RNA sequence: CCUGUCAAACUCCAAACUUACAGACGCUGUUUGACGCGGGGAUUCCGGUGCGCGGGGU
RNA sequence: AGUGCAAGAGCAAAAGAUGACUUGACAGUGUUCUUCCCAACGAGGAACGCUGACGCGAAAGCGUGGUCUAGCGAACCAAUU
RNA sequence: UUAGGCGGCCACAGCGGUGGGGUUGCCUCCCGUACCCAUCCCGAACACGGAAGAUAAGCCCACCAGCGUUCCAGGGAGUACUGGAGUGCGCGAGCCUCUGGGAAAUCCGGUUCGCCGCCACC
């Protein structure tokens, strides 16, 4: 009952929103894998007349590459209560977003016979805080 | 009419009721009809290809062979006999 | 211009403002009169002005009949008196005038009119029992300024 | 079985209505036909309702009308009991009249003209501008009402 | 759902089970469909034709009924997939089915995958199915040589239940031999 | 929430009715040959009115 | 939402978006509808075939230009293959 | 169908909700990257290999009507509108009678929480 209901780290998205590149080298040193460029839609008046152009970079970390990052990323910032999603995810800062979920998330991410996760099996903000508090740091 | 194009005055007949919107079921698009069979002519708004002239919507013709995958259906427009090239997607069997 | 040119329902419904431009504003200043904070169910007496013939009543006639009706109620019951009158019809029908002979005859936009069917309530006033004969007089003045003959019908009131 | 009689002429009458009367074997004013009560025939009299007078006749009245106005398919010949005896599947006018009313046969099926060419109404009819319910002579009649008309048109 | 104008998808689209656009292009051939479906533990292969009230299956084969002929090995792999296709294809030849078109459903057209193995098996059984040779796996991977060379990196055994130690892809050969023989009870 | 109105170029609805094909009845055709096909000759292409439905216009 | 442009219509594992590849916007010849309801009339247009050669795809299949309805021109003469 | 596959009709099937169900069985979540294959970055997905664990998801089974939807009853309504007819009424816009058809909104009460086909399967 409790084993298939206890949270796990799905992905740690480390992103850098610049606007105009040179920030790719420092991400690959702190994370462990390769980063990808980020484009943008709609013409903006802040000298952004090009649609398909490198504005930022992101890194999606999974499994061991995620936990070995969070052991050195979480003690760098003070986690608040209002910093949580309605789904139970948190973002701080270099933007570091952590997507937390229950063991049956493949059902909404697979190709064949996919279904959206029920509101009861969806993670709560309170149930998310309890998991991180139980792993080397304080809440509030 | 203000213009004499094929799709003139066809707002009603070539539009779907909101619930019949989206891609149509494949079953009726692959239906096989035999020569001599009486078929009803009605354009499916969701299917672009294999259509006939909208003036012929509502006709009940007779299948008299086929041209490729499309059918050659004989109708009588007023008093004039015409042969219509039409795919199964726009045809329904009588009864 | 006389009402003889616009009183009948002889043209199609011409209301679509997305295809019609230059429509004159409505001369109707108010639609909710008296005490618009109080409810219609808070009054014992409900008297309506019923139109007998199917007609088109212009915004100028609506304002004239409403003004001559409400002005009597302001005179007899006071400016902040215990009554509430409603003009339920709005001038939706846009009117033209051909003002060149019969060539390019589609007229320019000159006004608006309210299509009221026979048997319908144009005005409806809610008052007390002692103010009932003052409102029947306000409607007597109001029917003289519109095109058809009218009925002053009491809907809620067996106090006679 | 109803008895149709044309009371209004062909001029200004709709072509599809005039054609229905011709399909019901009635081509002139005052001409009568004996029509069965089926779904198909009901649609036809309803279309002709305003130019006709119909209703179920009594055995007595039908017998009087057949005696005086029935004609063979071809010829002048009187349709009396002896004629009915020699050419029909019946014994007398009564046997024919009963079969017609019970919808067992038709006048044509028995070698008689489908049309009973009646005489104008003696003492006149109730009028060709109003129906029976309004005091006129058009539309559906009572059995007593159609009898008065057919007997007046002997 | 929200109101009268709301358009609820077709049932098999709502369930995310049928790609209706691919289905039409598949049905355009006029030939029966070789429905190649997978599961985590098993592999299915059906020969489906078109019917008035729904689809008609003329000859099927699941990897569970493979054991009926002598398969003591697992059922969700490459050798299993080929043999399930071969079994479906042979049952099809007895039903009168001579030609088919490969339906992979919502599975990916990845080179050398299990659904292409199901196809290679059905063709080898005598069915005429439009294929591409270089999209199919090399004969040794179909045998299960990739699983044997994975058991060479032993230390800890690959299979939990006792079948063998170093794995026998020779069982594939001993199964294709049994099915190619006409004396078999289908 | 409550309360007041609308649409030739709006529609969750929706007639009467018009309309394709077929069967049945009716009527019609097989000496009055219908339906249809081919050919000769036209006249005609200022129309009007009633009624129903209209559009423009006081 | 988007889908080049009126308006109305079509489209969501797409007809839209991104990416990659590609040149079928191909040659030849028809059937049919339209142009011109019924009901004769050209150019033009469209749908649907076949022959040839290709592109893409695992394949069915899709591609006879742009999701559909506008974007068009006789004889004579010239140039061109 | 003690949980499967392919479907037809394409909301009566939607939205939301409650309860129940899985030792060598089924579907899953699940476990895992040597390979076929894969991510413009991630075995997340796709692909492949596999069973330590689980019924919490999904899925299957039973059920609830609050919203949406289908059909039915009664009321609205034979009202609105309407094909045919009239030396019927009205100054007139228009109405009426006879005949043949006949709504919509809304309210109340029921129904609907899919039906059916082929295949496989203690
Ligand atoms: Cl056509
Ligand atoms: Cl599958
Ligand atoms: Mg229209
Ligand atoms: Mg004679
Ligand atoms: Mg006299
Ligand atoms: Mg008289
Ligand atoms: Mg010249
Ligand atoms: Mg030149
Ligand atoms: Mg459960
Ligand atoms: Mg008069
Ligand atoms: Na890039
Ligand atoms: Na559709
Ligand atoms: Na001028
Ligand atoms: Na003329
Ligand atoms: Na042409
Ligand atoms: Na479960
Ligand atoms: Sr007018
Ligand atoms: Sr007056
Ligand atoms: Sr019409
Ligand atoms: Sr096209
Ligand atoms: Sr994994
Ligand atoms: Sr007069
Ligand atoms: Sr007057
Ligand atoms: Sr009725």
């Amino acid at each position: 009952f409790h084993e298939m209901r206890e949270p796990r780290i799905e992905k740690v998205v480390v992103h850098m929103g610049i606007g105009h590149a040179n920030a790719e080298d420092i991400l690959g040193e702190i994370t462990g894998q390769m980063p990808v460029r980020t484009k943008a839609k709609r013409t903006v008046g802040e000298f952004d007349i090009r649609e398909g152009d490198p504005i930022g970079a992101k890194v999606t970390l999974r499994d061991e590459m995620a936990e070995e990052f969070l052991q050195t990323a979480l003690p760098l910032a003070e986690l608040a209560t209002s910093q949580f999603d309605d789904t139970g995810n948190f973002s701080f800062g270099l933007d570091v977003t952590v997507n937390l979920v229950r063991p049956g998330y493949r059902v909404a991410k697979r190709d064949k016979a996919s279904r959206s996760i029920p509101t009861k099996h969806r993670l709560n903000p309170a149930d998310a805080v309890a998991f991180i508090e139980s792993t080397y740091d304080v809440e509030v | 009419p203000s213009s004499n194009g094929p799709l003139e005055g066809t707002r009603g007949k070539l539009k779907n009721k909101p619930r019949d919107r989206g891609t149509s079921p494949p079953q009726r698009a692959v239906e096989e009809f035999d020569d001599g069979e009486k078929v009803h002519l009605k354009i499916d708004p969701s299917v672009p290809n294999g259509r006939f002239h909208p003036r012929f919507d509502g006709q009940t013709g007779t299948v008299e062979g086929k041209q490729g995958d499309a059918y050659k259906v004989d109708i009588v427009d007023g008093g004039k006999e015409k042969t219509i090239i039409v795919t199964a997607a726009h045809l329904r069997r009588q009864e | 211009k006389p009402a003889s040119m616009y009183r009948d329902i002889d043209k199609p419904a011409y209301t679509r403002r997305e295809y019609i431009t230059g429509i004159p504003g409505s001369k109707i200043a108010q639609h909710k009169m008296g005490r618009k904070q109080k409810d219609a169910d808070d009054y014992p007496v409900q008297i309506s002005l019923i139109v007998e013939e199917t007609v088109q009543l212009r915004h100028g006639s609506l304002e004239a009949s409403r003004l001559s009706a409400n002005r009597h109620l302001i005179k007899e019951l006071g400016e902040e008196g215990d009554y509430k009158m409603t003009l339920r019809k709005f001038p939706h029908q846009v009117l033209r005038e051909n003002k060149d002979g019969m060539r390019a005859a589609f007229g320019k936009i000159v006004g608006t009119a309210a299509r009221v069917q026979a048997g319908e309530q144009l005005f409806t006033a809610y008052c007390n029992v002692e103010d009932a004969e003052h409102v029947k007089e306000a409607f007597r003045r109001a029917y003289n300024k519109i095109t058809p003959s009218c009925r002053i019908k009491v809907e809620r009131g067996e106090e006679l | 079985m109803h008895a149709l009689v044309q009371l209004r002429g062909e001029v200004n009458m709709h072509t599809d209505i005039q054609d229905t009367l011709e399909m019901l074997n009635i081509h002139h004013v005052n001409h009568c036909t004996l029509v069965p009560e089926t779904d198909a025939y009901r649609g036809m009299v309803a279309k002709v309702n305003d130019f006709v007078a119909f209703g179920e006749p009594s055995q007595e009245t039908l017998e009087t009308v057949l005696a005086t106005r029935a004609e063979p398919l071809e010829g002048d010949a009187d349709v009396d009991d002896e004629w009915v005896a020699e050419h029909t599947d019946y014994d007398d006018i009564s046997g024919l009249a009963f079969a017609l009313l019970s919808e067992e046969t038709t006048l044509r099926e028995q070698g008689l003209s489908p049309t009973l060419r009646l005489h104008p109404p003696r003492g006149g009819h109730d009028g060709v501008k109003h129906p029976v319910k309004e005091g006129g002579q058009l539309g559906k009649h009572d059995t007593e009402g159609i009898d008065d008309l057919l007997e007046a048109m002997r | 759902a929200t109101g009268p104008r709301y358009k609820v998808p077709m049932r098999r689209r709502r369930e995310a089970r049928t790609d209706y656009h691919q289905r039409l292009r598949l049905l355009k051939s006029g030939k029966p469909r070789l429905v190649a479906r997978k599961s985590n533990k098993h592999v299915r292969a059906q020969l489906v034709t078109l019917g008035p009230n729904g689809d008609d299956t003329l000859a099927s084969a699941h990897s569970s009924d493979l054991a009926e002929y002598g398969w003591e090995a697992p059922t969700g792999n490459m050798p299993s997939a080929y043999l399930t296709g071969l079994l479906a294809g042979l049952r099809a030849q007895e039903a009168g089915v001579e030609e088919a078109v490969l339906d992979i459903g919502l599975n990916s057209p990845t080179p050398g995958s299990k659904v292409f193995a199901i196809q290679e098996g059905a063709i080898d059984a005598g069915l005429d199915i439009p294929h591409n040779d270089d999209v199919l796996a090399d004969w040794q991977r179909t045998r299960g040589a990739h699983i044997a060379e994975y058991d060479e990196q032993l230390e800890e055994p690959l299979y939990s239940g006792d079948f063998d130690a170093a794995d026998l892809p020779e069982h594939f050969d001993e199964l294709r031999e049994t099915l190619l023989d006409g004396d078999i009870e289908l």
